């Protein structure tokens, strides 16, 4: 009925997402 | 920067003209010494804002610059309660960073 | 990528180099459509690993190729709670990225 279907099938691998965090520290102002 | 004009957005305001030309109560020379560790951490050495007159902005903005605010674009924004705090004497304020950075990439 | 082959370290790991030789069970042929959006999200199209034999394989690593392994930038790791596990046995395997991108910036 159909001879290709008979054939290997691909893998899907599905990755999540890489992130992080916006991670930051704030400067000090000194009156001078 | 003075919060009176800049509403705090950084997810649509892009470039340096997106900042109110009324905000900027001071503005000061490019980093002199600055380094980026193994742990992707940007450092740089202390700053100052010469002779500032007005107050009240509460807080600090950091940006690449092109000489020109259609190109210039945003890096940072920063709101620490201390900046509550300056009230300019017609003086120098000074801009020290935490030791270890300020910005992680 | 085998993970018995190659225990993940996010901080000490930097080149091609660093990655034990034998872990690697397929190369990606180079990366297309390649995006960007305002949110800082990198998007691409899918990559397809051909005909594929080797142990089984749990994750994936993305790099700046270089011709050199020693300056050849590592630049992502990647797996998933349910996607834990790939096993080569002469198929394709096809890496399908999430639609909306796949790296934060």
């Amino acid at each position: 009925l159909n001879p290709e279907s008979t054939g290997h099938r691909d893998w899907i691998f599905r990755p999540d997402p890489a992130e992080d965090a916006d991670e930051v520290r704030d400067p000090t102002l000194y009156l001078t | 920067i003075d919060a009176d004009d800049y509403t705090v957005n950084l997810t649509s305001h892009t470039t340096l003209a997106n900042i109110p030309s009324g905000a900027i109560i001071a503005v000061s020379e490019s980093l002199t010494g600055k380094s980026v560790t193994s742990a992707g951490w940007v450092k740089a050495d202390p700053t100052v804002f010469p002779e500032v007159t007005g107050d009240t902005g509460e807080a600090v903005i950091v940006y690449k610059h092109t000489g020109t605010a259609s190109t210039s674009t945003l890096l940072s924004y920063h709101d620490s309660p201390t900046y509550q705090f300056v009230i300019p004497n017609g003086s120098d304020i000074r801009v020290i960073w935490p030791t270890d950075g300020f910005i992680r990439f």
